[PDB]
């Protein structure tokens, strides 16, 4: 999981 | 997974760089949770007080809905258990407060 | 500080264990922020759309206030800069959404 | 900061 981001709905994602 | 991805990283834990729950038309209560295996050990969860929203007369209006605003937050889970210096990153879905929304109702 | 407190801990980064912004009487917009020195690198900030709250007619009622619901969240800051495996724990105050509150107004 | 906690207002504190 090199890139961890929040989406606009408050959930985290591995990008 | 990617073998170049670090399975362990170092983290320095030294961080350096009125209330709405009652006054809201979608008021909420707060529930405490404590887990010594988690860092932070204490988190709070908002629970909407009512199904509807409070109107100008102080009564519940059921034509509107109180809903919780949620987000995922990061915490550290001790791994192995009780470890003072070894953790796994963890995500938790927390309710931060409530808002008042127009319901989904079809005029069929 | 306490000399027994670990200044560095290990963290395994492998995590394993409709929308209200528009429908709310205190609606909000979302602003994106990206910083590659932060993990998570992308966070979003809610900004309340209006000073007042939306009434049954779809108009802004200025006798009520839209206010942001905020919380501090944990993130990791790369330290030294650009480090792939060394961080400092950091806290950020984020606005998650908005709620509608009765204003503080004195009948003097 | 042996004990990190949220208060009921969403702020973190060292206890």
């Amino acid at each position: 999981c090199w890139v961890l981001e929040y989406d606009m709905f408050g959930a985290l994602h591995c990008r | 997974g990617d073998k170049n991805f670090p399975r362990t990283v170092m983290v320095n834990l030294n961080i350096h760089n009125s209330d709405y729950y009652d006054r809201s038309t979608s008021p909420w209560n707060l529930h405490r949770n404590e887990d010594p295996e988690r860092y932070p050990s204490v988190i709070w969860e908002a629970k909407c007080r009512h199904l509807g929203c409070i109107n100008a007369d102080g009564n519940v209006d059921y034509h509107m809905n109180s809903v919780p605003i949620q987000q995922e937050i990061l915490v550290l889970r001790r791994e192995p258990p009780h470890s003072p210096n070894s953790f796994r990153l963890e995500k938790i879905l927390v309710s931060v407060g409530c808002t008042c929304v127009t319901p989904i109702v079809h005029h069929v």
